[PDB]
């Protein structure tokens, strides 16, 4: 699976790059300061350390999960968010399209390792639209902020993989 | 914890120029939270923060920041929280915009591209900086027709086929956050404003009857011929750009065709025409493509220039006759000249008959009297004849011209004659350069028989002396051919005059030098100058008519070796020649 | 048997029309014509028995004929030899050609060497009710230049504003349905006129 | 209504002219010989005398159902016709709109000559689709050269009219 | 009262960060100061004291920190005048700064006048575990020619295609985490080497 | 009543070439009707009827047509009846389609450039003369992307972003009416196709230090550096069209700027690149635009050359020495050339220096001797200083050229010699045009003291007498300047010679010419032919060797006027000059 390996490193490297350009962009034309977070997204709390510890099984789990919730909040912005949006506009889709790209060679790399299958998670509760478009652009924020540590987690964490592998 | 506040108003747009106050109200619960009051509040339009134009005193938990003269367009701005003192908080943002209300768009104009929709067009007036969505509404006493939405907000093509033979109404919707204002409407049936295409397949025939004239045709696509359109056409000759209009008023009906006439009777003409509806509503079309035809060439108006030359060939029955004449220009070729022919009637003999394509006829008469005849012949026939009577060589010349001149002006060599007495037929000028390497090369010209002066027709050039020559042609013959010379334009000679000592005495000396050649005087010698001197002696000068060929210098000194220059002057100055030595 | 008679017909006027017929080949025998026409329609109407010339010619003058409508006509030679039926479809707008106008007339405009005036009057065939206008062409020329110029004017009369001064100009007209049903006349018979001074 | 007049006039003979044009349009392009004839249209049955005789009421109620009908027949063959029909288009719906428009025009200018408005006649029943392609054409064929005849008989009546008032 | 504390945090390596203060203004009295962090989240992670040098230098070692996570530091003077607190938000992903890459040699390349062969290591500090590269960026230039040529070499080995026949050429190296996290090293000092023959 | 009948097949597709029947069926309704059978029935493909190929033995209700080699792509084939036996009814019509299936499309290539939607192409194949619906199919493992359809059959452009590193498999579906056909699946990763940009903002510098260097740069977009560039950089003086190509393997690897080496030290150049994926999958790029710049200038890499001068000042204590040199060539120069600066050298005595922007310099010198030396001086520094001995008056030179010669050859003026027993430390050569009329305008050349033959650089004319001179110079100065003369080009005299009689005698006279000037000899006189006859007598020539300047006519007719005429010689033909007479 070495070659499905390095295609996914290579198109998560491509999908952490954009997203940080779409971020800078956002944080230079709509400058917010201090912690915009939200507590529906998933949180990172692993050490360095830690990483290099974990099994195939839990990183892919939870690598799925994440990027499975961060496709929902994105749907939701895109939806949701109002007018404000379309100003990072085609990149927000983009950005959401490559992450399903991901999320399907993710599934198929799962199918290729034999590991099992992930559980049919039930729907998460649709999330309850934003306050205003103020709101959608600090939830605009915290979202691309957790999925550029997400992919900066899933990148290193899929090269530990290969060296085992 | 819902987000610590808002903003009031959320949207605020500002009339350009105008005051602007916002204010910031934090929920006590995100005060207790961060242990902050109002104070804390730190405004920023977008990253440069606000220099404390903010007031805080309206309560605990409220800030406001007026504005003075807003100015730029949009502006984010946020409302932001020193969390602890330390951390910037962002509490809330808003676009502040600023412009002004659309101005009432003037000049609604609409125009009906034949086969296309309906185009409007407007004024928008000042720069409103806000997106303003220009409506061209439209509708008739029936039903409203789809809303065209300009792109850029100065014209709209509608979506709808142009409603022809309908008052439509339609007017302009102008509207942003500030204000909404209409146009008046306009109420026009489109038909009166289509722009015709302009005509296709224009082509021109002339008359081979009627040189004169050309016959125009052209096809107008009229909608097939929905509207009667009338057309104004302008043709030029092909040399000049000034565009000649037909008279507008003989083209007030719907034709095809047009025939122009008191054309050339042979010249190049370029013809254009447009198009507009016949009742002369709407708008002209665009010129159409330019055309060109050629009036059908005609009989030659004028005889050629005729004139004959005679090698003198003393001693035998039969004398070399070099009959020669000139093309006729195009305004009297009127066609193409395909030959000349050339008649000879010996008195009353049997007249002898040539055709000759070339401009000269060598022909051996006899010392006959003879009458020569001369006509250019066309695609349609011969012009007039030139009649030239060849006298018997032994007929002296009984009359010649008198007070004959040739003068320089307008950079034209002209020649004036006195008229004989009698009534003279025409008059013949001859001319060639003088030369002493080269033979008389002459050149020729006619002149009528009322022209008394002329300038010379021909390439001459500066500098060179030409001889003249004028013969008076009558009936019976040329008469007596006096001469002259004269310069076109004189300069300063190409070579002074050479000296040479004819006699040395032991107090004078004669002078003696050769006329420059005429190939290296530039003009009329009108003098020299003779200047000599001694090996310390001054230079003494001496000016000597042109006529003169000799000089005697006086006066000078025995046993003295003496240097002599000389220079020849004409009317552009003069040339030094070489200098010469004698004791 | 004798063959199929030609048969043709032609309409003068925006309510009648004629038909005329001949034999292919004279069969030599006493022969009569029976002539009749119907109206055509989908799937009165009946054969009609067209009124002949009473002077005996082959000849039917069809009166007060339907103009939007398709008649059938039904030309039948019959003799010894056994009958032979032409049936020929006819409608008006279609082969209707009106007569050339009559009265030509062609004057010098005073003061306008460059112009003529073009006068003429409907045929008298043609009633010239105000829903049956005619549509007029008219086509000019000088007399020995062939090329003709053509126009098409609006009424009774026009105006040609490009006479060559002085030369005669022969003029003749075409007249049509102003709807452009059936088709353009027969040129009229040339009009010589000069332009003025 | 003299206005109302001429510009209905002017309508009619544009109708008219381009209706010729499609027609011999389509003769050229799908020639077929004789008589295609639908029993549903309407049909002309009086004299040129017979016109010159009529009264403002009858006249425009012929007008109105005839020109009525032929519009519903238009759409039956723009809808139902199948492919062929796009071959002469957008001439035919381009057609048809007129048609409408026209329709639209006569009901004002009745308004305007303060005439009984027409009644209002329950729709046709809907016409069965053409049995084939071939019956399409047919169809096409009858339908314009009835159009073509109505519009004359349509601005010959209108013309006469006028010179009534 | 004491000036609020300037405060400033470093991170050599991708699991410690270190951060060291000093007072704005010397408040001249006996003066402590308190240091402690707390994790960020949405609304263990309590504050814990960390572990200030025992040498009693103004430094503490946050030792095995969240990487992908947000700490907000707390450094409080405390002193007879009251406490003034400095809060100071940092995350290793932004402030890591790798230390210069060690051991840069530039060789001659046998028989390549025009090309030297650059050779460096990952700094001692940044065990560079297969998940932890970093990126190294290298200029090279002539001794005198001030401008510097850039390039962005994979791995500890560059071969310079370009190096100006016989001149010596400087070369410096900066090291960055492969993903872009943090900043670009400081520049090493330049090394030295002469193309071949 | 239903349509009259139908015909079987409906709707044929005809294999092109192929035959095929076509049957038409009445039904006895519209029989019994029209009153007609099958044998009625006229087959009329669109107008043009059917000649009776059709065959009706079917049955009475029946007929079937056959064609033979069906061409027409498309036939409106119609079935009509004779109605009555008259009246053409049409029953039923096809349109017969004829055409090939498709081809299966090869070639199959996809190029995805850089920031478009992934392009594919094929091969169509044979005309079908049917439309095809070519449908470009793509999927990957896990989905089918939308189907792109050509619309002309060659290329489809898909909608779908590039779906970089997957390997999609696409392939092409041809399908019309008679048969369908799927080309090859390729199989590959689109990022392995891409073609990037050419680069932009290509910018090139200088070395102040290095002369011989320019340093290329550029900016790549690399789709944000997602691939690793490799560039081809060609490049060429800017003269020259040929383009150089920089040594591809340096270029094997990502890099933004390239040290170009060997240039000339002061040339301008013009460089190009384009770039591919490292791995150099894919296409290369475009070339980039053209950009341009000068390689630094450096030191004048040879003096200039240096020569004096001096007018004969006999009896003056000082001498004015016109001191000139010739501007370094820029492949010398290779620089801006700001001044020149002069030295002069009393022997032991200080140095006087001048510094002079012209090419000359006048300085009134003792009769001492001088040593002369000059540099040239641009931006970075002095040339080479040139040494130029300047002897005392009195001293004689003590050697000159020996067996110098000077012959054209290949329209060049070249001057051979031999070198001086001594060692020469270079030659100076010099040369004017001869002239009656105007002085000796000398020109100089600078030749090394190894040169031993050369061509005299410089605009000589044709038929024009050159003066030329060699003065070798030694250390201690110029030797002995020998002289001679020669012609680049020859050409006929521009005029005869002039003669006139020495003396007269019963039977022979002296003839005398003056030679011609030489203004006029267009070239080396070898002879010249006098020419003399009586009014009668046939005429003699003699044949006089140019050095004569006399000629004695003998066994001359007594009391006879003869009549003299001459011509010159050159090699290139003669000129006759004017006809004398003497009795
Ligand atoms: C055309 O007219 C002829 C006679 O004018 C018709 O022939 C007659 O037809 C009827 C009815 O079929 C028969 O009873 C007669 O015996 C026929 N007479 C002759 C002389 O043949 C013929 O049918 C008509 N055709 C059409 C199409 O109307
Ligand atoms: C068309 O035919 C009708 C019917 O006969 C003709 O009408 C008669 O014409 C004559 C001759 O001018 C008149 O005397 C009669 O009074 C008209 N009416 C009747 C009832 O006979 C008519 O003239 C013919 N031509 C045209 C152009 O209509
Ligand atoms: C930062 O740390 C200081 C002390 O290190 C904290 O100040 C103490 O806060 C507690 C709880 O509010 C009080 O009981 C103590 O009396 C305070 N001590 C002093 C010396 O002021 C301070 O609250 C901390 N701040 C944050 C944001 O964590
Ligand atoms: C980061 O801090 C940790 C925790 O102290 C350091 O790990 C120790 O490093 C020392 C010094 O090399 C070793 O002797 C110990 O064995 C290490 N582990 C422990 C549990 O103390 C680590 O070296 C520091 N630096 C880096 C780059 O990780
Ligand atoms: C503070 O002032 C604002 C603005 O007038 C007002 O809306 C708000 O209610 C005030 N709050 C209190 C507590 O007085
Ligand atoms: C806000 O707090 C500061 C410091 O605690 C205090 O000086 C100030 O008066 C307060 N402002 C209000 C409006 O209560
Ligand atoms: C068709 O009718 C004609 C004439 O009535 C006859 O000669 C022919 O045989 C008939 N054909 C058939 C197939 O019955």
């Amino acid at each position: 699976p070495r070659a499905e390996l390095d295609s996914t490193v290579l198109l998560t490297r491509s999908l952490l790059a954009d997203t940080r350009q779409l971020a800078a962009q956002l944080r230079d034309k709509f400058p917010a300061d201090g912690d915009h977070n939200l507590d529906s997204l998933p949180t990172l709390a692993m050490s360095a350390g830690a990483l290099g510890a974990l099994q195939l099984p839990g990183v892919l789990t939870r690598l799925r999960a994440d990027l499975l919730s961060y496709l929902r909040h994105v749907q939701w912005l895109r939806r949701a968010g109002g007018s404000s949006l379309k100003t990072l506009e085609p990149e927000l889709g983009t950005l959401q399209a490559r992450l399903d790209r991901l999320l399907r060679r993710l599934q198929l790399l799962m199918s290729r390792l034999a590991l099992p299958q992930p559980p049919p998670d039930p729907p998460a509760p649709p999330l309850a639209p934003p306050s205003s478009a103020w709101g959608g652009i600090r939830a605009a924020h915290a979202i691309l902020g957790g999925l550029h540590l997400t992919l900066d987690w899933a990148v290193r964490g899929l090269l530990l993989l290969k060296t085992r592998l | 914890l819902e987000p610590c506040g808002y903003i009031y108003p959320e949207f605020p747009v500002v009339q350009r120029g105008s005051n602007f106050t916002a204010i910031c109200v934090l929920k006590e619960a995100c005060l207790q939270h961060y242990y902050v009051n109002a104070s804390y509040i730190v405004w920023k339009t977008n990253h440069a923060a606000v220099p404390r134009e903010q007031v805080t005193v309206i309560n605990r938990t409220t800030s406001s920041v007026t504005f003075t003269d807003v100015v730029l367009p949009s502006v984010q701005l946020t409302c932001n929280i020193l969390s602890f003192g330390q951390i910037e908080q962002n509490v809330y943002g808003v676009t502040m915009l600023s412009g002004f209300p659309p101005d009432k768009p003037t000049n609604l104009t609409c125009i009906v591209n034949e086969g296309k929709n309906m185009l409007c067009q407007w004024d928008p007036g000042r720069e409103t900086y806000l997106e303003t969505n220009y409506t061209l509404k439209s509708e008739w006493a029936t039903e409203k027709f789809p809303d065209c939405q300009s792109k850029h907000g100065t014209s709209c093509m509608v979506s709808y086929m142009p409603t022809y033979y309908v008052n439509i109404e339609v007017w302009v919707e102008a509207e942003n956050a500030l204000g909404k204002v209409s146009s008046e409407s306009i109420n026009f049936d489109p038909v009166d404003k289509v722009k015709p295409t302009p005509p296709y397949n224009l082509s021109v025939t002339n008359s081979e009857e009627l040189s004169s004239i050309l016959k125009l045709s052209w096809v107008s696509s009229g909608l097939g011929g929905l509207l009667d359109l009338k057309s104004d056409i302008q043709y030029r000759t092909k040399d000049a750009s000034t565009w000649i209009q037909v008279p507008l008023e003989d083209t007030m009906s719907p034709r095809t065709s047009f025939t122009v006439q008191d054309l050339k009777p042979f010249t190049e003409y370029v013809f254009r025409i447009r198009s507009i509806k016949d009742s002369g509503k709407g708008y002209w079309s665009d010129w159409s493509e330019e055309a060109s035809g050629t009036t059908y060439e005609d009989r030659p108006s004028r005889p050629p220039s005729f004139w004959y030359k005679t090698n003198p060939s003393h001693g035998q029955e039969y004398r070399s006759v070099r009959l020669i004449w000139k093309a006729l220009p195009l305004s009297e070729a009127n066609g193409k000249i395909l030959d000349y022919e050339v008649i000879l009637t010996q008195s009353k003999s049997v007249s002898q008959t040539y055709t000759v394509t070339g401009t000269e006829l060598t022909v051996n008469l006899t010392n006959d009297r003879y009458v020569a005849s001369l006509a250019a012949r066309n695609k349609v026939g011969k012009s007039a004849a030139a009649v030239l009577t060849i006298p018997s060589p032994h007929v002296t010349a009984a009359y010649s011209v008198v007070n004959l001149k040739a003068f320089p002006k307008d950079n034209l060599l002209w020649v004036e004659w006195t008229p004989p007495p009698k009534p003279v037929s025409k008059y013949i000028l001859e001319w060639c350069v003088l030369s002493e390497n080269a033979p008389c090369v002459e050149d020729w010209q006619q002149e009528d028989a009322t022209v008394n002066r002329t300038h010379l027709r021909g390439r001459l050039l500066e500098s060179k002396c030409y001889q003249i020559t004028v013969t008076l042609v009558f009936a019976t013959g040329p008469g007596g051919s006096e001469s002259l010379k004269a310069y076109l334009k004189q300069a300063a000679p190409a070579r002074g005059p050479t000296v040479r000592t004819k006699k040395v005495g032991k107090n004078e000396a004669v002078l003696a030098w050769d006329q420059i050649p005429v190939d290296d005087q530039n003009g009329f010698i009108r003098n020299y100058s003779i200047s000599y001197r001694t090996s310390v002696g001054k230079e003494m000068v001496v000016h000597v008519d042109s006529s003169h060929t000799e000089y005697t210098l006086s006066s000078l000194s025995s046993d003295t070796l003496y240097m002599v220059r000389m220079a020849a002057y004409t009317d552009e100055g003069g040339k030094d020649g070489p200098e010469f030595t004698f004791t | 048997p004798p063959a199929r008679p030609v048969v043709s017909c032609q309409a003068a006027d925006y309510e009648n029309f004629s038909c005329t017929w001949s034999p292919s080949q004279i069969s030599g025998l006493p022969t009569r014509y029976l002539t009749s026409y119907r109206k055509k329609t989908v799937l009165s109407t009946g054969p009609w028995p067209c009124p002949q010339d009473p002077l005996g010619a082959a000849r039917c003058v069809v009166h007060g004929a339907e103009f939007w409508s398709q008649y059938r006509i039904n030309v039948t030679e019959v003799n010894p030899l056994g009958a032979s039926t032409r049936l020929l479809d006819v409608s008006l707008q279609s082969i209707l050609r009106p007569d050339p106008p009559q009265g030509l007339r062609v004057e010098s405009v005073p003061g306008y060497p460059r112009r003529l005036r073009a006068s003429w009057t409907y045929p008298a065939s043609w009633p010239c009710q105000p829903h049956f206008l005619l549509k007029f062409r008219l086509q000019y020329r000088p007399a020995q230049h062939p090329a003709w110029s053509t126009v098409e004017p609006a009424g009774l009369e026009e105006v040609i504003t490009d006479a060559v001064a002085g030369l005669p100009h022969a003029v003749r007209v075409s007249a049509r349905d102003f709807l452009d049903a059936g088709t353009w006349s027969t040129w009229s018979p040339e009009a010589w006129g000069t332009p003025s001074t």
